[PDB]
């Protein structure tokens, strides 16, 4: 008798750039899925480079069946056609992404697991063993934040669709089987469920059998931290920020933009990247360039930064209050990542 | 065996290893049979339990050439001009034996004459350049191919033949038979007698004489296990001398002569034209012309070649923009400066050339030439006798 | 299987019986962590490839008669079956003067390189006048396209042409390889092609695109529809076996067309000279690979590498069912991975092949090579191994904690993942070109602006957390204080050393293969101060300064660390005086 399990129980709520809506353009969210950076850096509009890069959830299935581990030190895959569904439910509504076990085709995503012909839905792949002699089998899937059950709360979003067909269009039509409702998108909210079904053609009896494990969608607000309180001008501080919304991938570390934290003083106010007034980037000599995960599957990220001697052609001065700020656009109040934003803060001296 | 007999291949560095197209020379010295005015007998030699007929010559020693039948052929396809390159002559029948040396060589696959075809007839006279693939040899020599012959000496693989005895009184022309013996000039000594061998097999050379049998046995497989390169430093000054010393059984084709073997070894000429390729005896070991240059690169996998028959040199390995390497002309070859224009200098290795042969050997394709030191050492190098190395650091080399 | 034959001399008769082997395969790691720049082995043992008990055997693709050969792959390389199995026919005849055969040529142009593709053939006296066809078959791990005729060797037979059908292939199912090349930030696609079975002299491959039938094939006269059908990849070349690299020309061509992708279908055509015969098997090997990363490059989602890798292995006796052969990886660093020259260096096919790894691979992306096997039950069963290929944290330390005017500074880069060749020592040179960002640094002249830094910058050199760089250029005219400029100021101080490029300073390994790098460099007493690095070339102070009391630094970038990821590490000390 085969299982499966999903990579984690938990995941965060992925989210969009500004390319992805159709609505005009603004200084902020204004109801879109998008992750800004911090407004002192934002200029007019949001723009491509004012926020971080398409947020796409990347998950991991395993299915631990040995009946088909025929090879004992070689190569198997998982070949029964269609044997695993992975689909988004939200109470009674349910939407299915697509099928695994079958050559790879291109297809739409199901409304409701109700499609005829199942030639019509998206196939992700065969599966393939981890390693020759361990019976394990493994899929990569991308979710992206369209992919859900249809919901009025979501239609903010001016959404244009990537089109999952052979055709080039941004239609709900082309993504998804079922056109959505007026007044209606589709979409993913906090709260919503993730699971995936084995159909084993065989199990310990000889007969099929189903089986499944199940995960939930969720947003974390941000804990920004450092080492000390207290700082000598030019030495380096170690700066923490705790946001679970960012661990898309388990398997990778995840890399994102600095511009997101705010350093506002009596000297200057600035983004401490890119985006900051002329020569910051330079005064605080980051190490690494920006945020990056201390693992795989840990969710907190680091970075080294310099005090700076002077900002804008002005001079630190001792004991100077210096607030840290990052706006966490997806807190626990926002349903999705848009919508609501809550501010955490970090004070921090010179001596 | 080391008591009268004397085989070539037999070497304990090499641990009795031959391969390739190379000729083995086989000597018997004994005091029995020294003498040249009085008539005694030929010794008798076999190799893998066939005959071996040797030729008695002016030290009062017997001499003998043998070399793998398929071999012989395919190296001799690469030598498209007559006494250049890999010639071993013309490819006679065993039965030709009577007819052109004067006595029988019947108990061989094969024999090589060196002479030139006048009237290339498809039976009665032999084949000049031998098959790429090899086979048996079907082609038939007479007493009046010999005659007809406009070139004698056109055997390349064997260059240094002792004097056969002379013909006085009872004695005959190599106390044998042979029917003209102006050695290296004349066409019928040297002469090499093919035999079918076993790639992977053992070889045994016997000798039988009154109290017991001399042996030796050799290998005939590829020898690439025991070829290596060796440079004289680790860390090189600005104006040294590059002492390259390259050790490999597979490239003495000579056994009583010094070889030289001339390459193509610039490896970023990007020409769809060129190929970097190997040449035997573009030049002799004293530094004279001695002879044409001819492809071998299609050819080095049908003469047991792994690995090992090939030259590359890159002059720049960092692309720094100054070349670390240049090439330099000393006394075992003939090298000039093509581009004589004021605007480069002696640090150009793409200036050089050889001038003769200015097709594959031209301006760039830096020419690289090794030296055989002794006749049948197996080990070559890029120095002269003077220590004047072709490889040679730039001046302002960084 | 199992059945056998009699043979008798000396009334004594025995069985001759007929069984299979199971295969093992094994990679053998010399030491705890296969790194880069490192052969390891790989042996191969099955007795049903030892089919001569008195010669030692090779695993050579291009004879039908090894059936089996191990077979490494990475990402998505578009091999010859990958629309299915191929179709293909043999043709004798001669190319038309409009041909891209006679007409194109390799030069980076769409004149030379994409055209149409006419024939005109005479195959009236061959046998049951049709054009010889094939019974095709596919590997399922090596990928060899092994086609059956009736064997003719004739002196009256010959061929010129194949065409071949790629099956279901589309444009969509070659561009989800091949990359534009124009809108990547780096990418290089290249072409490997096996046709040594062949026996030809000069062979020329052209890729098909039309909307209408690879076969039966139409001259442009017959159907006057597209505007060109063929794009030339190789031209009358003398290797029947080689490891191309693309133009830009062969990337513009596929990506130039209007029609929509689905619509177009793909094949190869090819040219022959010198063919004069046909055995009973033939292979033919075509594959594309692509390398390179998109954007930043700094998302794993984001580089890519696309390959197949085939081990000729050689049998290690006579009678030993033993073969061995090696693999070796080069991990890509900030520098090599700008260069077309590393991804064209490595060996595809060969008894000690190589490949490229863009990151990490360990757990199930660890590198795996499989060897399809018929075992003792009958039955086919692949038999596999891997071996992970992991990165490493590099240190760059300098040897004291403080110098003194004219003293040695020595330092050195111990990183594994620097090593790209086991025979040669690695080296690394310093940068001087006024017209780049990457000046007076140790790195490539070729570079770009990404957002973790410069990406032609791999160490530098700094006093006062400023680089150490030569008064060069065109805004080197400040004069300061004086009417002197840096660096004739400089100059009559009888300073040469005036920035890190003039000190002859490199980076060597200590060894082939040990991975460590050291480089050294005097101090000097004068230098001159870069004012605004924001502009190329740098800005140069009027007046120079003295070294004495200044804190010197060495930064060292590393484009992969221990899990995949761009970090920048570096060392400190201080320049005293008495």
């Amino acid at each position: 008798t085969g299982s499966v399990s999903l990579d984690r129980t938990v995941y965060p709520v992925p989210f969009g750039t500004i390319a992805d809506s159709s609505k005009a353009a603004n200084a902020a969210p204004n109801g879109r899925s998008v992750f800004p950076i911090h407004a002192t850096g934002i200029t007019s509009t949001i723009d491509s480079t004012e926020e971080l890069p398409t947020g796409d959830l990347t998950i991991h299935v395993r299915i631990n069946d040995p009946d088909f581990d025929e090879n004992p030190a070689g190569e198997d895959a998982m070949d029964q056609d269609n044997a695993l569904k992975i689909s988004v439910i939200r109470g009674s509504d349910s939407v299915v992404l697509g099928y695994a076990g079958a050559s790879e085709r291109t297809g739409k995503i199901d409304v409701g697991g109700n499609n005829g012909t199942i030639s019509n839905i998206r196939s992700f792949g065969e599966m393939d063993e981890i390693a020759p002699d361990a019976g394990i089998f493994e899929l990569d899937v991308n979710i992206k934040f369209t992919d859900g059950p249809a919901s009025a709360q979501c239609n903010s979003h001016d959404t244009l669709y990537t089109a999952l067909d052979g055709t080039t269009g941004k239609a709900d039509t082309n993504r998804f089987d079922d056109g959505a409702a007026s007044g209606q998108e589709y979409c993913i909210l906090q709260g919503d469920i993730l699971q995936v079904e084995y159909t084993d053609p065989a199990d310990a009896s000889g007969d099929a059998n189903t089986v499944t494990d199940s995960a939930t969608f969720d947003l974390r607000n941000g804990v920004l931290q450092s080492d000390k309180s207290v700082y000598i001008i030019g030495s380096d501080m170690i700066l923490t920020l705790i946001e679970p919304d960012f661990d898309l991938d388990n398997d990778s570390a995840e890399t994102y933009d600095l511009d997101l934290i705010e350093w506002d003083s009596d000297a200057a106010t600035t983004t401490m990247g890119n985006k900051g007034v002329t020569g910051a980037a330079a005064a605080f000599d980051p190490e690494p360039t920006d945020f990056r995960e201390t693992g795989d599957s840990t969710g907190i990220f680091q970075i080294v930064i310099e005090i700076p001697e002077s900002l804008s052609n002005d001079k630190l001065e001792r004991g100077e209050e210096i607030i840290l700020e990052y706006t966490d656009w997806g807190p626990s109040g926002s349903d999705y990542v848009g919508d609501e934003d809550e501010d955490v803060n970090l004070t921090i001296y010179t001596s | 065996a080391n008591a009268n007999l004397f085989v070539s291949a037999e070497n304990s560095q090499f641990d009795n290893y031959m391969s390739g197209p190379q000729v083995i020379e086989v000597v018997v010295i004994d005091s029995d049979i020294n003498d040249t005015d009085e008539a005694k007998g030929e010794p008798d030699v076999t190799v893998n339990g066939k005959v071996l007929r040797m030729v008695q010559a002016v030290d009062g020693n017997w001499y003998g050439y043998f070399a793998d039948r398929d071999q012989a052929q395919i190296a001799d396809s690469t030598a498209t001009t007559a006494d250049s390159g890999l010639d071993f002559g013309v490819f006679c029948a065993s039965s030709s034996g009577t007819a052109a040396l004067g006595f029988s060589t019947t108990e061989t696959d094969g024999i090589a004459i060196p002479i030139t075809i006048a009237n290339a007839t498809a039976t009665g006279n032999g084949t000049q350049t031998g098959s790429s693939s090899g086979g048996a040899i079907t082609t038939t020599c007479a007493a009046n191919t010999l005659d007809a012959s406009t070139a004698n000496g056109t055997i390349n693989v064997v260059r240094e033949a002792k004097d056969p005895v002379a013909a006085s009184g009872s004695v005959s022309v190599g106390q044998i038979g042979l029917k003209n013996g102006t050695a290296n000039s004349g066409p019928n000594w040297p002469f090499i007698q093919l035999y079918e061998l076993n790639p992977t097999g053992n070889v045994v050379v016997q000798y039988n004489k009154g109290g017991g049998v001399q042996s030796t046995t050799l290998t005939f497989d590829t020898v690439d296990q025991f070829a290596e390169l060796s440079l004289d430093r680790t860390v090189f000054p600005r104006v040294s001398q590059v002492h390259a010393t390259i050790t490999d059984l597979w490239l003495n084709i000579d056994p009583t002569d010094e070889d030289s073997w001339t390459f193509a070894t610039n490896t970023k000429n990007t020409t769809s034209s060129f190929n970097v390729d190997t040449f035997y005896q573009v030049f002799d070991e004293n530094g004279a012309s001695g002879g044409s240059a001819l492809t071998l690169r299609t050819t080095l996998s049908s003469l047991m070649c792994e690995d090992n028959c090939v030259l590359t040199l890159d002059v720049d390995a960092q692309s720094s923009g100054t070349p670390v390497v240049t090439i330099q002309d000393n006394g075992d070859s003939i090298l000039t400066q093509l581009n004589a224009s004021s605007n480069t200098n002696a640090n150009n290795a793409s200036a050089f050339g050889i001038s003769t042969e200015t097709a594959k050997l031209g301006t760039g394709s830096i020419p690289v030439t090794i030296t055989e030191q002794g006749p049948n050492s197996g080990v070559f190098g890029t120095y002269d006798e003077s220590d004047k190395s072709v490889l040679k650091i730039t001046d302002n080399a960084k | 299987r199992g059945t056998s034959a009699s043979l008798d001399y000396n009334e004594t008769p025995q069985t001759i019986l007929v069984g299979f082997s199971f295969a093992s395969i094994d990679i053998q790691p010399v030491t705890d962590e296969w790194t880069s720049g490192q052969e390891i082995p790989v042996v191969i043992v099955d007795a049903d490839q030892n089919k001569n008990s008195r010669a030692d055997e090779d695993l050579d693709l291009n004879n039908p008669d090894v059936t089996l050969i191990p077979a490494l792959r990475t990402g998505d390389p578009f091999t010859i079956d990958e629309g299915g199995t191929p179709s293909l026919i043999f043709t004798n005849g001669t190319n038309g003067d409009d041909s891209i055969f006679d007409t194109g040529a390799i030069n980076n142009t769409s004149a030379g390189q994409v055209g149409n593709f006419t024939l005109n053939i005479n195959v009236t006296r061959f046998s049951s006048a049709t054009n010889i066809t094939s019974t095709e078959s596919i590997d399922t791990f090596s990928k060899r396209l092994i086609s059956a005729q009736t064997a003719n060797s004739s002196a009256n037979f010959d061929v010129d042409f194949a065409i071949i059908d790629l099956g279901s292939a589309t444009l969509e199912t070659l561009k989800e390889t091949v990359v534009d090349e124009d809108n990547t930030a780096v990418g290089f696609n290249f072409f490997n092609y096996d046709v040594r079975s062949l026996g030809a002299d000069t062979v020329s491959i052209a890729l098909l695109n039309t909307t209408g039938n690879i076969l039966p094939w139409v001259n442009n006269d017959t159907r006057n529809v597209d505007k060109n059908n063929a794009i030339l990849l190789v031209s009358n070349s003398t290797n029947s076996q080689a490891y191309v690299d693309l133009t830009n020309a062969v990337s513009d061509a596929v990506y130039g067309s209007t029609n929509t992708d689905s619509n177009v279908n793909i094949g190869f055509a090819m040219y022959f000279t010198g063919v004069g015969d046909l055995a009973a098997k033939e292979v033919i090997v075509m594959d594309f690979f692509s390398f390179g990363f998109t954007d930043d490059g700094v998302q794993s989602s984001e580089r890519f590498a696309n390959q197949i890798i085939r081990i000729e292995a050689e049998e290690t006796g006579d009678n030993t069912s033993t073969f061995e052969g090696s693999l070796e990886y080069v991990m890509v660093n900030q520098i090599n991975i700008q260069d077309a020259g590393t991804f064209s260096g490595i060996t595809p096919i060969a008894d000690d092949p190589s490949f490229i790894v863009i990151e990490d691979l360990t757990d199930e992306d660890a590198p795996r090579v499989n060897y399809n096997d018929l075992g003792a039950d009958g039955v086919t069963t692949p038999v596999s191994d891997q071996e992970e290929a992991p990165s490493h944290s590099g240190v760059v330390s300098l040897n004291a904690d403080s110098y003194k005017i004219a003293d040695t500074v020595v330092i050195t880069v111990e990183d594994l993942d620097l090593n790209v060749d086991s025979d040669l020592i690695d080296i690394f040179t310093v940068v001087s070109d006024n017209s780049k960002a990457t000046d007076d640094a140790v790195g490539s002249a070729t570079t770009q602006s990404l957002s973790f830094g410069e990406l032609g910058r791999l160490l530098d050199v700094t006093f006062d957390d400023v680089i150490w760089s030569t008064p060069d250029g065109a805004n080197n005219t400040a004069t300061g204080n004086d009417s002197d400029t840096c660096s004739t100021e400089l100059s009559n101080a009888g300073i040469t050393d005036t920035g890190l490029g003039a000190t002859g300073f490199t980076l060597v390994e200590t060894g082939a293969a040990t991975g460590v790098f050291v480089g050294d460099f005097q101090i000097p007493s004068f230098w001159c101060r870069v004012s605004d690095t924001t502009t190329t070339p740098y800005t140069y102070a009027g007046d120079e300064e003295t070294t004495t009391g200044l804190d010197i630094e060495v930064n060292y970038v590393d484009f992969r660390d221990a899990s995949g990821e761009i970090v920048e590490v570096g060392d400190s000390a201080g320049v005293r005086a008495n």
